[PDB]
RNA sequence: GCAUUUGCUGGUUAUCCACUUCUUAGAGGGACUAUCGGUUUCAAGCCGAUGGAAGUUUGAGGCAAUAACAGGUCUGUGAUGCCCUUAGACGUUCUGGGCCGCACGCGCGCUACACUGACGGAGCCAGCGAGUCUAACCUUGGCCGAGAGGUCUUGGUAAUCUUGUGAAACUCCGUCGUGCUGGGGAUAGAGCAUUGUAAUUAUUGCUCUUCAACGAGGAAUUCCUAGUAAGCGCAAGUCAUCAGCUUGCGU
């Protein structure tokens, strides 16, 4: 399990054809200096901590 | 701390009025197998028996038994009134009579026959095969099995 | 000297409060122990019709509503100042009955 | 299906298998004895008068207990 | 929804502009003074009337 | 002569009427103790009051509580409501002010709405639908 | 230093007071106890059928204790519940009156309630001297 | 009387409702324009509004 | 603990545990911890409740909810299936009774294994819908931390559920059962079945 | 009455005195997005925190443009044109019957499929309202009856009496024990009552008996954002009798 934490620098709008994806700029909370944007199903605040299964991808806004 | 170890006593399926009785559940209501006899009935000729209503029909020695079929078969001479009779002032006799397992779907096809043979217009009904009370046709009753 | 009470019982506010207002003024102007002014809970009497002639539309209700204010006073007077108080203060849409004990 | 009255080889097996039961409760017996449910709820006031079992709280539609010792 | 209308502006720049040497930048004591030089039907709107009053004055002293 | 403090407390319909007096402690809801207060899970909502600031002060006042109207859970909000307020509105009045900022401090911190009775209030029901919002199925053929 | 049945809970203060009923033996409970439904919403009649009429007896006792004067009717509306009549809503139905009657009847008979003025049935002389000693001895019950 | 306050107040409007609509047929040609009612003891008043009194 | 005597006689276990701490039913707010950061600041143990039973407003912000203690929002989503609705003292016995079970099978504190349970069900990657036109392809996205305490809940409580419907066990040892073999990664729970189902779609959907 | 020590719980239709916190209702006060902070062109505004009973336009309504529809209604009207009929009448009235008739398809709903449950005792908590003089309305209390109901009285033209509408879900204790079973109560038999001139094609209520499908419902599809959804009953309308409907109300 290399389960990666980051946390949220800056909302950036909603996305998909519903509106129910959040999009979010997150710091890797181990290298600050990293910082990837991915896209959220829930609810997401300023400055709360995520979870990243793989951070890879750097997802685009979804339609 | 109710634990009794009554082991040789105990009896499966018996037969009361003609009807297997299920042995092994509370007697009031496995009384109820009966046609004829119901969750009220039964529950007063129980206490007529002078049964403890907490025994299993496993239980209930031979006596006891044939003093509770001695209630269903005749109430009205121990002291049940005559407002529990299945029967009241019946259609011929004017007695009150309970009607029991096998009567039941007989005395029920008399009366069906009785009101059919007369051509009133329940009989007609039932004969027909519809709903013999004044309740709608057009939507309900579907499937007539 | 006797005890009387008058009672009133209007469907407007501004008629009534001022003609209890006249009861009380003459009261006081020849002084006597007065039991003031008891509003009793005012009533709301609701129709609930529907809206319309004929049943075509949407279901839409309506509810018309009266309200019956009244009120109280207890009062005790000689026998010879009751009629002309209450004979004075008469105004349209007031009702006023006056038990004599 | 479940036993509903005592034929002294269950009675026994209340005895010796209780204690090793940390939590033991209405549903409990019913499962892993097959026992008639209200026999269960006899056998939890039997085994609290001799103390084999010992109650945390007694709720009408739920009992816990617990092995004494 | 906290705009204010074309009733509320209008009447309290006209309010202002004949009455600016009487008027604090307090509302609770601009709004006793709306009662004296002005004739308004409802308690509602004054209360509107006479807070941009005191809004309006907060930023005649910045500038 | 005998310090004595009224007052209420609310939740929906409900409103319970404290009097707290001078006296020796006891704390009677309707004439009952306050260990009968009985939905019996909640009997703990009449307890904070009696926990938040400490029983200790409870031992000089009188409290009698009386509630009508409402539920059986809205009226356990009510001697509660009651409580909190009965004795802060007896220290304000008869012991020193300074100690009332305390205990309205303990109640607040805390609040379960131990001071300050909500402002939920029923919505009215309308025409088209058997709730305020809710609305009758419509068949569309 | 005193107490009242006020200060008993309610459950447990009937269970205690309906057992003394029971010990003494004159209640006089009809001869009907064993037969009847105790409502028209009921289904099935009280499953305690040596001891349900003195529990009601005992809870008749402490809610005229309780209040200024009750009669039957009032004990109807209160003893009542929601009937299920099957394939149609519940509604609230009163209970069953001979019950109740036959409860005050007996209570006046042993002396506990009396008829009142004003209508109904208020506590006894010694209805309180009664039920408050069996409402001591319920709290020293704890050994 | 003998009459709830709630039936006396509801059959004082109907019966202006009567009289009202009983001008309107009946003076219709002398410009009728409402009445009021003024119920007090000793000979309840009723007093009609229209133009042309001379012809009322 | 010097206790006090007045008129009304205030029972003795009432007043010992409680003027000093102001515990749970009894059981001790000190001590747990949320073991899972980015769960920090959404579940909520923090100022301590005598019984699950807070009349507050919730709904009326957007993360309000989150300040909301999570035995209350155990035993705001046991009132559901609609038979059950707004039945929450009948929900407050199923969780007192709950914990009472809870620590009876393993001897840790019942809250602690609450927290362990809600930390472990909650999904980590979740799936959303892509429509364009036809297929309707699925897109694997994040999950926010409040939906993951949002969803953990929801997943306890519908296992609980589902597992003592016709059964004769009660709702309370279920819902025991289902946070004890979540607490650890059983995968003998509705809830770890469920996470992991969720979490290996989103995988083939990256 | 109990304790006894000065206390606790009560009763006492006006015994008297005092007061208006709770209740009532007139006149008013109160919120203006107030104070602070952050944002934008520095405006209109928006966001966060504090205070506050109240910060979404404070919540909910009422009211509500210009233009229209061949929308509905001639079966609301002694509103109405034209056509028809007008004495064996299409007027009106009286006896009966029908509108309810059932191979079947659809819409709104009620009760359910149970253990977060059913049953039995025990606890005991609302708000909106309605109610009779030349007419029998809401009915307390006593008595009778298993019950439904009956009977003798009483209060009330009502903030006074029904009525604290002692509502139901709910809560506690017990019986059941995973079994279409003590879930469910359709269908049907026999009796007792009540309304009505009249109850058969069951008006309705009650008592005993009868014990059906239904094991969570396919494609589809409705309503809903906080004291809301949902659960739960109650009053009123219709009414002589009939509420599985509606209009409201509270829990």
């Amino acid at each position: 399990t290399p389960v990666t934490l980051a946390k949220v620098i800056k909302v950036l709008g909603r996305t998909g054809s519903r509106g129910g994806v959040t999009q979010v700029r997150v710091e890797f909370l181990e290298d600050t200096s990293r910082t990837i944007v991915r896209n959220v199903k829930g609810p997401v605040r300023e400055n709360d901590i995520l979870v990243l299964m793989e951070s890879e991808r750097e997802a685009r806004r979804l339609r | 701390s109710l634990v009794v170890q009554e082991q040789g006593s105990f009896q499966h399926i018996l037969r009361l009025l003609n009807t297997n009785v299920d042995g092994n559940i509370k007697i009031v209501y496995a009384l109820t197998t009966i046609k004829g006899v119901g969750r009220r009935y039964s529950n007063l000729v129980c206490k007529k028996a002078d049964v403890d209503l907490h025994k299993r029909a496993g239980e209930l020695t031979q006596e006891e038994l044939e003093r509770i079929v001695q209630i269903m078969q005749n109430p009205t001479h121990y002291k049940i009134p005559a407002w529990f009779l299945n029967r009241q002032n019946d259609i011929t006799d004017g007695k009150d009579y309970h009607t029991l397992a096998n009567n039941v779907e007989s005395k029920l096809r008399d009366d069906l026959e009785r009101l059919k043979k007369i051509r009133a217009h329940r009989g007609i009904r039932h004969f027909w095969g519809l709903r013999v009370r004044g309740q709608h046709t057009k939507t309900t009753g579907r499937r007539r099995a | 000297i006797i005890k009387i009470r008058i009672t009133l019982t209007s469907t407007k506010v501004k008629q009534l409060e001022n003609v209890s207002s006249n009861i009380v003024k003459n009261a006081e102007q020849h002084n006597l122990v007065k039991k003031g002014p008891v509003r009793l809970p005012t009533k709301v009497l609701k129709i609930s019709t529907r809206k319309t002639p004929n049943g075509e539309g949407s279901k839409t209700w309506e509810t018309y509503e009266m309200r019956i204010h009244k009120r109280y006073i207890d009062l005790e007077a000689p026998v010879q100042i009751v009629k002309r108080i209450t004979q004075i203060t008469i105004e349209p849409g007031v009702d006023v009955e006056v038990v004599v004990a | 299906q479940h036993a509903v009255i005592l034929d002294q080889e269950k009675y026994d097996r209340i005895l010796k298998e209780v204690p090793t039961y940390r939590y033991v409760s209405v549903s409990v017996l019913v499962d892993r004895l097959k026992i008639g449910g209200s026999l269960a709820r006899i056998a939890l006031r039997h085994l609290e008068k001799e103390g084999i079992i010992k109650p945390i709280s007694k709720h009408s539609k739920q009992a816990i207990y617990t092995r004494a010792t | 929804g906290r705009v204010r209308t074309k009733t509320v502006k209008r009447a309290s720049k006209a309010l202002i502009e004949r009455y600016y040497p009487k008027l604090t930048l307090d509302f609770q004591t601009n709004k006793r003074l709306c009662d004296e030089i002005a004739t308004i039907q409802s308690k509602r709107l004054r209360n509107k009337i006479a807070g941009y009053t005191t809004h309006l004055m907060k930023r005649i002293q910045k500038g | 002569a005998v310090p004595s403090v009224q007052t209420f407390g609310k939740k929906k319909s409900a409103t319970a009427v404290a009097h707290v007096k001078a006296g020796k402690g006891l704390i009677k809801v309707n004439g009952s103790p306050i260990t009968l207060v009985e939905p019996e899970i909640l009997r703990f909502k009449v307890y904070e009051p009696l926990l938040l600031v400490g029983l200790d002060k409870f031992s000089n006042i009188d409290i009698r509580v009386r509630v009508t109207g409402g539920g059986h859970v809205s009226q356990v909000y009510a001697i509660r409501q009651a409580i909190a307020k009965g004795l802060v509105a007896y220290h304000q009045k008869y012991v020193d002010e300074q100690s009332k900022n305390e205990l309205k401090k303990a109640f607040t911190s805390y609040d379960r709405t131990l001071l300050i009775a909500d402002s939920r209030r029923p919505e009215p029901k309308k025409f088209g639908g058997k709730g305020a919002r809710s609305r009758f199925q419509k068949s569309y053929r | 230093p005193g107490v009242s049945v006020r200060d008993v809970a309610a459950q447990d203060f009937i269970n205690a007071y309906a057992s003394f009923l029971q010990r003494q033996g004159k209640l006089e409970v009809p001869g009907y106890v064993d037969i009847v439904k105790t409502s028209s919403g009921n289904e099935m009649p009280p499953q305690d059928a040596e001891g349900w009429f003195y529990k009601r007896a005992a809870s008749v006792a402490r809610h005229i204790y309780m209040r200024k004067q009750v009669g039957v009717g009032k004990l109807n509306k209160l003893y009542g519940g929601a009937k299920s009549r099957g394939v149609r809503p519940y509604k609230h139905i009163d209970a069953s009156g001979s019950i109740n009657r036959k409860v005050l009847q007996a209570l006046e008979k042993i002396g506990i309630v009396e008829i009142s003025p004003k209508g109904g049935r208020r506590i006894s002389e010694n209805g309180q001297r009664d039920l408050d000693r069996i409402a001591a001895q319920t709290l020293e019950e704890d050994e | 009387a003998l009459i709830s306050k709630k039936r006396k107040l509801v059959a004082d409007g109907v019966f202006y409702a009567e009289l009202n609509e009983f001008f309107t047929r009946e003076l219709a040609e002398e410009g009728y324009s409402g009445v009021e009612v003024r119920v007090t003891p000793t000979k309840t008043e009723v007093i009609i509004r229209a133009t042309r009194t001379q012809d009322v | 603990f010097t206790p006090v005597v007045l008129a009304t006689p205030i029972p003795e276990e009432v007043q010992q545990a409680q003027t000093e701490i102001k515990l749970f039913n009894k059981w001790s707010f000190e001590e747990v911890e949320v073991k899972d950061a980015s769960l920090v600041d959404y579940v909520q143990v923090r100022q301590p409740i005598f019984v699950a039973h807070t009349a507050g407003r919730y709904a009326n912000k957007r993360f309000r909810k989150a300040q909301c203690p999570i035995i209350e929002r155990l035993t705001n989503s046991l009132m559901m299936n609609g038979r059950n609705n707004g039945k929450k003292l009948k929900a407050v016995r199923i969780i007192k009774h709950t914990l009472d079970i809870i620590n009876v099978l393993t001897d840790q504190n019942p809250i602690q294994v609450v927290v362990d349970a809600i930390t472990n069900t909650g999904p980590r990657e979740d799936t959303t819908r892509v429509g364009g036109g036809g297929a309707a392809r699925r897109q694997a996205v994040d999950v926010s931390p409040l939906r993951r305490v949002n969803q953990a809940i929801a997943l306890l409580t519908i296992g609980a559920r589902e597992a003592a419907f016709r059964n004769i066990k009660t709702i309370a040892e279920t819902l025991a059962e289902e946070l004890i073999n979540a607490a650890k990664g059983s995968s003998t729970s509705y809830a770890i079945k469920k996470k992991d189902e969720l979490e290996r779609v989103a995988k083939s959907n990256r």
